[PDB]
DNA sequence: CTCTACCGATAAGCACACGTACCTCTCC
DNA sequence: TGTGCTTATCGGTAGAG
């Protein structure tokens, strides 16, 4: 759920060229005030009480006014009834690979699954907008990657299962492609290839090419290493490294 | 910690903020920052010392071990709470700081030939 | 129009200094005239027309040079053809035009087309505000004649292309009106050197 | 109108006054001077020709000593032999900044070798190929050994040029002598 | 023969290298040797005594040359 | 079969047509299922080559074989040229299409294959069968031809640089080097185990012996004096080589595990010219600056300083006659008949011992150190340096200007005699040199002086930080209301110094000149027998800035990189636990994004550092150990050598290029008296003197406004890029008539 | 490797084991090695009550200089760790006191006999006919571009012809005289017979480039003199 | 009054280097 | 990882009937 603050490229008549608040949810860029009104909010007053700013700036209020204008121009009478949910459904359904579930249920298991109510995830959306506006107004520092507060390390509980899963996804694809040829004119220990995981794990341990965490190809190098056996201090500091 | 009671937390030791190869170096905050980085990283992995207490189940490409390994005379807290004698790989020699006929120029070393054939630094 | 006159006085002074350095017999009354001798002694409503003069060389009065000041910027085919016909009817060879803005591309081909007799060197008004030769960085550039070029090529026994090279785009080759194939003598503040216009 | 200047011109970034002891372009016979930083002109006009239009204040600035600090703009305004002196004055200040002492005759050779064709060419393959294209001396093997062998050999074969083997690499790659200390004399004549 | 009047070190190191290769290939020395077996020690004495029949074809960058002699040149 | 021997003169580059493509191939094959590895293959599984006689992959040249196709096709190097005659059988403009472009090489009906010695084959063994698809046959030809090693995806320049430019050779060796001061300067110590196995060519093969010259080298070749021809001296050691520590300055290395590989010449024509142009007797003048190449080391420099500045440690007759055994010249008069009423023997001063190295006809005068040498006798000297070090008027340069025939044994005798004298004296570093005081009260007064000098330097920086355009109403002589509230801001000034780049740049220079009086406390408290002060005044190793960090205080610690944290100006335990500190992040004074680290360490390397002070020192010293941006002095030296290696000096007196004998300079500069440079490659030694300054330069920036001295040399040398960044910095001056008024220049500017 | 009789000996007869230069200390800036030596000396010398002795060397809680010098003074030695020694070669006393003390040194894995790469005549490369780069074999030393560039400035072209053509990969190429193609003994297919064929001496890199330019579709014309 | 040809910004597509020496271990 | 070189696209300009 990526919420950006950039200029209005969509529907730009070369005059209204100020910043606007748009989101990136399920590969569909909708304005944030349509997503506010689609979940519980029925007025602009309680939509501004959720985004508690408590400041005096001209780049925040003008951006909020531009977001309200781009929400009222892209959808007619979106602040009355349920016209925002139709636009949300049509924006997700126009994607290249849309989910087969209904859009009234996609906002309950994809948009903030850690929360239960449909009105609480609108308050969390308002809190997320409030943090972005406070970071844009200079009252909040951005997250730096050099600090260990925003960093988590993975030794074997996430590095090994993410290589187990990319081999299980191949073992589950080499099973249906061999059971489809023997179904339309057998034990269960014939289609499940047991060596396709072992030959993948041995190759990943030998070559060092581990699976990328945000990709499928382009395997990274520098995850596993050999131990030094010249003195017990080298093998002690080799088990005490973080890259 | 003793005089001001305004902390509500305390550390065990200040030398435990370093690695296992850096907290065993004596006078580590007295040396230059570029010179301790050599000893704690490169010189600790190349120092020939203990190898194994069982060289019969080990068939590694190359293994080296001194005949008479020695623990140092000083006692760091890491080597005192770790109880590991293999953290130091070398022998302590009587080191003098003097010129010897210009044979120690440009970071050279003049060593005793009679002591090296008695068991010192033999691997 | 006072700023335009203060610009044009520096333009005329730099032009007279350049023509004196080239050796075209500029009189002493035109070299040391002040702003008062440029405004009160000359005309007031000039409109870039009273600066058109004709200068002949000191050694020979047959080689003339007509300085042309255009009435407007972005000059085209018609006025350049009129200037070419005026230069051809008076049997002159070299002309110098001091334009204000950049030329049109259709008028930049008539100079290369009619180039056997007429040699019209184009000068911008921004380049003639500060004299180039009167600088501490620029050394003494002495133009060598053919009789000196022959014994220079016969001294070192070198060819015409085995020399350090300058281009016609450089302002030093345009300050003296140097064509391709000439050798310039440069004295550095002795250690002398020679260049070749390419 | 909020991004429009009320003082000065639009294309000047910042002007600071500096004190110097060994300045470039010295006088006839320590001084204060200004360092003007101008914006990049997107049009065809030069930055110096826009700095000259200094029309209310023309006599307060010594125009017989002012020069741009860039070499490529100095040779475009005052000529190649006037930017050559700035190149020597910059090289003698950049060598001495590294704590080394060099002779001036080694810098006066690089300055006269990088300015043979009328302008200071680049140190890359294009600047070395332009010096051979201006002087009309083809050398495909040295340009092939410099940056790219295939891209230079294809253009050499498509044009039908001939290498005369005049350089040092061209002699040392086919079993010859370069011809500086050994190769410019012959003692075989008895 | 009006170029430098002095023998350079680059031509001297080639003349001595040619004379050492000649003497090493069993050639009669033009100078009288008195108790010496190294060819370089005979070559330096032949160069310092001006008794060697070599000629230097000093090439010019224009295309011509100037044929010199070893006895005409001087060694410092 | 005996063909004559000629000489290659010129090579022409042309595109091969179909006429020579079949005439150059021998026994061309046409079958699809046939490799035909019998007439064009060296590693083929046969007994001999059918083209060659008895081949053993040594006397057989790789033959070619053509693969003739059915139909002709357009040459793939001309598809970018046939799109110019058409807008997207042109006999009207046919004359321009065959004069400069080759018309006979336009039709392609055959394509040869590589021999088996150069291998690749899985595509050329697939397009050998004649089939259809005319528009896609060129799509296989252009991919079969793009498998060459001249292209890229040992490919491209890596093929050229390591086959034609960089080659390996025989009769070489490479051993780790150590120090041996007993050898001569022109001698290298070759062990008897490697020299017995190293064979040379003498008119048959014989082993290496004494007297043979060998060309040594230390990688990388930093300049032209890194190749010294030395004579072989056989030593009874093994697996190690050795030379004098004096010759480490041409090699630019140390005895550190640093290897040094040598090249043994085989022919006598390369052996004669090796000790005539390349040896140490010929490389006496440093070509970069005209001074001497070799100088004193560190032990010899310290022992030459200490024998001259003491003047109270007198030697007797038995010590002088022992030290004279290494000196080349005779004994002077003793000059001390009786120094005491109980003195029963004549004594010898220290400056008479150093005077035994000078020739009797040697005169030397240094006015900065009051050094007067007359008739080979050091007469006067009083508290000076740089006359024994490398300089413009040192005694080694004057000795080289005096005779230049017997200086290599004078430096060797000096290195022997000074090492004997320093062994008779004894140089050591103890804890009293680190303490820098005599007792405890002197150390307490020294610490109390350092703690006030740093507090005064902080006030100097806080005063200098007010010189901006915002405090112009306060700096003027008027009545200010905040004159007592602007001075007490001790933490706000440190916060404002780190957030901006110019206020830190004007404060580093304001700390570095106020620290010159703090560094001047090592001469008051330190004694004259301090080893660090001796090694700093001698100039052998170290300076006073290392002694201040050793004894009193480290001082200013700053980095030239913009980080995301600052320093809390105290470096204590309470400064680390402060939530409104610049060390944590945005202090809230509205948030902060970047900092320029600025911190002063009150402790030293002797009393021990705090963990926060050690973290500050580690942050400020991490930039000195990165091993990055090291391609700049390599590629700059390479691109400077490609531009300069062909320039030489002609016999006519001009400076010519090699490409067509083109003129570069007409005469050489008149700064040198030696005008016999008529056969030397001046451009090569002119580029080597710049590359040697390029490798030995600081690769770290000083601040955020300035740059490194290496990048400043790179931007000056690579200045012909004719585009970039649109900066165009100018520099205007002032007129002469502005000085007629009171403060006229300031008002005009 | 000095003998035991030549070292500067202490008055107790204790000769040093490893002698290092004093010049390495101000440049590298390493204090604490002398402190470790003065601590380990005061530990090992006997006191003429061994309890409550400064034995710890914890880095961020090191004892001061007054705690080490007093411990070294209680043992019966100097405070600064320096001792008066006598010259082992002559017997005479030295004017300065030499710092001594036990210091924990290490032996690295980089020995000199594992770096020897001498070669007279060995195996060649299968492709470029260059010497190999293996120390287990005879090997060879790469005469790089910098060693050629610094030999160009010295004017030494006799070793430059030997180390690049003679001692490196040398080969032979035959060039037709009337024709202008590479003739493969030698026989020109374009010419009527092999009556005018000359042989030039080029390195193997030139032939490896010629057979590659012919592989990429570029022929070469060779103009010879003799 | 309109019709047609030529030039200087503005993105778009593609080859460019990562030092110079050497020195092993582990898999292809 | 970005810097440099070449080429297609587009707006503004000027001569001619
Ligand atoms: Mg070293
Ligand atoms: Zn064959």
């Amino acid at each position: 759920f990526i919420v950006r603050l950039s200029e209005n490229e969509k529907a730009e008549d070369y005059k209204r060229r100020e910043k606007v608040l748009t989101v990136y949810f399920l590969s569909t860029e909708i304005p944030v005030w349509l997503l506010f009104f689609a979940l519980g909010v029925s007025s602009d007053k309680e939509a501004m009480d959720l985004i508690a700013f408590d400041g005096d700036d001209a780049s925040i209020t003008n951006s909020l006014i531009a977001s309200i204008h781009v929400a009222d121009a892209v959808c007619e009478a979106f602040r009355c009834g349920n016209n925002a949910l139709t636009y949300v459904e049509q924006q997700i359904k126009s994607t290249k690979f849309p989910p087969a579930e209904s859009v009234d249920e996609c906002l309950h298991l994809y948009l903030f699954p850690g929360l239960q109510s449909l009105k609480k995830k609108a308050r969390f959306l308002g809190y997320m907008v409030k943090c972005l506006l406070n970071s844009y107004a200079g009252k909040r520092k951005c997250e730096n990657r050099d600090s260990f507060r925003n960093k988590r390390i993975e030794l074997a509980g996430e590095l090994l299962e993410r290589e187990i899963r990319v081999h299980l996804a191949h073992a589950r694809r080499k099973m249906t492609r061999a059971m489809q040829k023997h179904l339309s004119g057998k034990p269960i220990e014939h289609y499940l290839d047991a060596s396709v995981i072992t030959n993948g794990l041995s190759r990943a341990f030998s070559t060092g090419a581990w699976s990328h965490p945000f990709r499928k190809m382009e395997r990274v190098s520098g995850v596993v290493a050999n131990l030094g056996r010249a003195n017990p201090l080298q093998t002690l500091i080799d088990l005490r490294r973080t890259r | 910690l003793k005089e001001p009671k305004i902390y509500t937390h305390c550390e065990l030791d200040l030398s435990f903020l370093l690695g296992v190869s850096c907290a065993v170096v004596p006078f580590a905050n007295h040396d230059h920052g570029r010179r301790v980085l050599y000893q704690s990283q490169k010189h600790c992995q190349q120092a020939i010392g203990f190898s194994s207490t069982n060289p019969n189940i080990r068939c590694d490409t190359l293994s080296q071990q001194l005949f008479y390994p020695q623990k140092p005379l000083f006692k760091t807290l890491a080597s005192e709470c770790l109880k590991k004698e293999v953290l130091f790989n070398g022998q302590n020699a009587i080191v003098a700081v003097n010129v010897h006929l210009g044979y120690n120029q440009e970071d050279s070393i003049v060593m005793n030939k009679a002591s090296l054939e008695r068991g010192m630094f033999r691997s | 129009t006072e700023e335009e006159l203060k610009r044009l006085y520096r333009i005329q002074k730099t032009l007279m200094q350049m023509l004196r350095d080239r050796g075209y017999f500029i009189a002493d009354s035109e070299l040391t005239m002040t702003k008062q001798q440029f405004i009160r002694k000359h005309g007031d409503n000039m409109k870039r027309e009273d600066l058109v003069t004709l200068k002949a060389k000191r050694n020979d009065n047959s080689d003339q040079l007509y300085i042309f000041f255009p009435d407007e910027a972005k000059v085209g085919v018609k006025t350049m053809k009129m200037y070419t016909n005026r230069m051809k009817s008076e049997n002159v060879f070299r002309a110098i035009l001091v334009v204000q803005q950049n030329l049109t591309p259709f008028a930049r081909t008539c100079i290369s087309e009619i180039s056997s007799k007429f040699h019209l060197e184009v000068f911008q008004e921004a380049e003639m505000l500060v004299n180039i030769k009167e600088h501490v960085l620029v050394p003494e550039h002495q133009v060598l004649t053919t009789e000196e070029k022959k014994t220079l090529l016969e001294r070192y026994t070198v060819k015409e292309t085995q020399l350090p090279r300058i281009q016609v785009t450089d302002p030093i080759a345009r300050y003296f009106g140097l064509k391709r194939g000439q050798v310039v003598k440069i004295i550095r503040p002795r250690y002398v050197t020679y260049r070749y216009v390419v | 109108l909020l991004d429009s200047p009320v003082k000065g011109d639009q294309g000047i970034k910042k002007v600071n006054i500096l004190w110097t002891d060994r300045p470039k372009a010295p006088k006839r016979n320590g001084e204060l001077y200004l360092k003007v930083t101008m914006y990049g002109d997107r049009g065809k006009r030069n930055c110096w020709t826009a700095l000259l239009e200094c029309l209310p204040i023309m006599d307060m600035i010594d125009w017989g000593r002012s020069h741009p600090d860039n070499i490529r703009q100095c040779c475009s305004v005052y000529g190649i032999d006037a930017g050559r002196s700035i190149f020597v004055a910059n090289l003698e200040s950049a060598v001495s900044d590294t704590g080394k002492e060099i002779l001036r005759e080694h810098l006066l050779l690089v300055a006269d070798s990088l300015s043979v064709t009328g302008e200071f060419v680049a140190l890359n393959a294009k600047g070395w190929s332009k010096q051979r294209q201006v002087e009309s001396t083809p050398a495909p093997f040295t340009q092939a050994c410099f940056s790219s062998p295939s891209q230079c050999f294809l253009k050499a074969a498509k044009e039908g040029v001939r290498d005369d083997l005049q350089g040092s690499i061209d002699a040392l790659a086919w079993g010859k002598v370069p011809g500086f200390g050994t190769g410019d004399q012959f003692e075989i004549i008895i | 023969r009006k170029t430098s009047k002095f023998m350079t070190k680059y031509e001297r190191a080639r003349i001595l290298g040619t004379r050492a290769l000649q003497i090493s290939m069993n050639a009669p020395v033009m100078v009288e040797l008195e108790g010496e077996t190294d060819p370089l020690e005979i070559a330096m004495k032949e160069l310092r005594q001006r008794k060697i029949p070599f000629t230097i074809r000093r090439y010019l960058p224009d295309g011509s040359f100037e044929e010199w002699g070893v006895d005409e040149l001087i060694v410092e | 079969l005996q063909v004559p021997v000629g000489t290659l003169t010129s090579i022409g580059f042309s595109i091969s047509n179909n006429n020579d493509r079949d005439k150059m191939s021998v026994l061309e094959v046409e079958a699809p299922n046939q490799v035909t590895d019998s007439r064009l293959g060296l590693p083929n599984p046969d007994s001999v080559c059918r083209t060659c006689g008895s081949k053993d992959r040594k006397v057989c040249e790789g033959h070619f074989g053509v693969i003739n196709f059915a139909y002709s096709i357009i040459n793939p190097y001309f598809l970018k040229e046939v799109a110019a005659l058409l807008n997207k059988l042109g006999i009207d403009q046919r004359l321009i299409k065959k004069d400069i472009p080759m018309f006979n090489s336009l039709g392609l009906t055959s394509f040869p294959v590589t021999p088996n010695g150069y291998r690749r084959t899985r595509i050329y063994k697939k397009l050998v069968g004649f089939e259809g698809n005319t528009l896609e046959l060129s799509s296989r030809v252009m991919e079969c031809m793009q498998y060459s090693r001249l292209f890229s995806e040992l490919c491209g320049l890596r093929f050229m640089k390591d086959v034609l430019l960089g080659k390996r050779s025989d009769h070489t060796f490479r051993t780790v080097v150590v120090g041996d001061p007993s050898l001569k300067l022109n001698e290298i110590g070759i062990p008897e185990s490697i020299a017995k196995r190293l064979q040379v060519s003498e008119h048959i093969f014989r082993s290496l012996m004494d007297g043979d010259t060998v060309l040594m080298n230390r990688p990388p070749s930093i300049h032209q004096h890194s190749l010294i021809a030395m004579t072989v001296r056989i030593l009874p050691t093994t697996s190690v080589v050795s030379l004098n520590p004096i010759c480490c300055l041409p090699f630019r290395g140390d005895f550190d595990g640093d290897c040094l590989h040598g090249y043994v010449p085989q022919s006598i024509q390369a052996k004669v010219e090796l000790d005539e142009l390349v040896a140490l007797d010929k490389q006496l003048i440093n070509r970069q600056n005209g001074r001497n190449l070799l100088s004193l080391g560190q032990d010899s420099l310290t022992a030459a300083y200490l024998v001259n500045v003491e003047k109270n440690c007198y030697l007797n007759r038995a010590q002088m006659q022992q030290l004279q055994m290494y000196c080349p010249f005779q004994l002077p008069p003793p000059a001390i008949i009786k120094a005491s009423p109980s003195s029963t023997e004549p004594q010898w001063t220290g400056m008479q011992l150093f005077g035994m190295l000078f020739p009797p006809g040697f005169d030397y005068t240094y006015p900065l150190n009051n050094v007067v040498v007359s008739n080979g006798e050091l007469l006067s000297f009083s508290e000076g340096s740089a006359w024994l070090r490398d300089g413009e008027g040192n005694f080694i340069e004057r000795l080289l200007k005096h005779d230049k025939g017997k200086v290599l044994d004078i430096i060797y005798s000096a290195q022997e005699m000074l090492s004997q004298w320093l062994l008779m004296r004894g140089l050591s570093v103890s804890l009293a040199d680190l303490y820098l005081s005599s007792d405890l009260q002197s150390r307490k007064n020294l610490t109390e002086e350092i703690s006030y000098g740093l507090r005064e330097a902080e006030q100097v920086c806080n005063k200098q930080q007010l010189m901006v355009e915002s405090w112009r109403d306060f700096l003027a002589v008027n009545g200010e209301d905040k004159e007592e509230d602007s001075v007490s801001d001790l933490a706000r000034f440190c916060y404002e110094r780190q957030k901006s780049a110019t206020l830190s740049e004007l404060a580093v220079s304001a700390f570095k000149d106020a620290y010159r009086d703090v560094q001047a406390l090592a001469y008051r408290y330190g004694d004259q027998s301090n080893s660090f002060l001796i090694m700093s005044k001698a100039g052998s190793k170290g300076n006073i800035g290392k002694l201040v960090q050793h004894s009193m205080c480290i001082g200013l610690q700053n980095s030239a990189v913009s980080l995301s944290f600052g320093f809390p100006r105290e470096l204590t335990c309470a400064a680390w636990n402060d939530p409104n500190s610049p060390l944590r992040g945005a202090k809230g004074k509205t948030t902060t994004e970047s900092y320029v680290p600025y911190g002063v360490i009150e402790n030293s390397f002797l009393t021990g550092l705090n963990p926060l002070e050690s973290f500050v020192h580690s942050v400020t010293s991490r930039d000195s150990s990165f091993s990055g941006n090291a391609d700049l002095p390599g590629t700059l030296s390479r691109r400077l050598m490609f531009f300069m290696r062909d320039i030489y000096a002609a016999y006519d007196g001009t400076v010519r290029n090699s490409f067509g004998n083109q003129l570069v300079q007409f005469t050489y500069e008149t700064d040198g008296p030696v005008e016999d440079i008529t056969g030397e490659a001046l451009g090569s030694l002119s580029a080597c003197a710049l590359s040697e300054a390029a490798y030995s330069a600081l690769d770290q920036p000083i601040s955020l406004l300035e740059t490194s001295p290496l990048l400043n040399l790179k931007n000056v040398l690579e200045c012909g890029s004719k585009k970039g960044q649109r900066e165009q910095t100018m520099s205007l001056y002032l007129s002469e008539y502005l000085s007629k008024k009171k403060h006229g220049f300031e008002y005009g500017s | 490797l000095e003998e035991q009789q030549n070292f500067p000996f202490t008055i107790q007869g204790i000769v040093p084991d490893i002698v290092i230069n004093p010049h390495a200390f101000p440049s590298r800036q390493t204090p604490g090695q002398l402190l470790e030596a003065a601590l380990s000396k005061g530990i090992a010398c006997p006191i003429q009550a061994y309890t409550k002795l400064t034995r710890h060397a914890t880095p961020f809680s090191t004892p001061g200089v007054t705690e080490i010098t007093e411990q070294l003074h209680r043992a019966g030695f100097s405070r600064w760790g320096n001792e008066r020694v006598y010259n082992g070669r002559s017997g005479e006393m030295m004017r300065s006191m030499i710092f001594m003390g036990p210091t924990f040194y290490q032996r690295l894995v980089h020995m000199s006999e594992d770096k020897v790469k001498f070669r007279n005549t060995g195996p060649v490369h299968p492709l470029t006919r260059q010497p190999v780069a293996d120390r287990k074999r005879f090997g060879g030393i790469k005469f790089g571009e910098m060693e050629r560039d610094c030999l160009i400035a010295h004017g030494a072209s006799a070793n430059l012809h030997e180390r690049l053509f003679t001692l490196s990969d040398s080969s032979q190429m035959h060039i037709c005289r009337k024709c202008k193609t590479y003739a493969n003994g030698p026989y020109c297919r374009v010419c009527v017979s092999s009556d005018h064929v000359v042989r030039v001496y080029v390195p193997y890199g030139a032939k490896l480039l010629c057979q590659e330019l012919f592989s990429m579709g570029i022929t070469l014309n060779f103009d010879t003199k003799l």
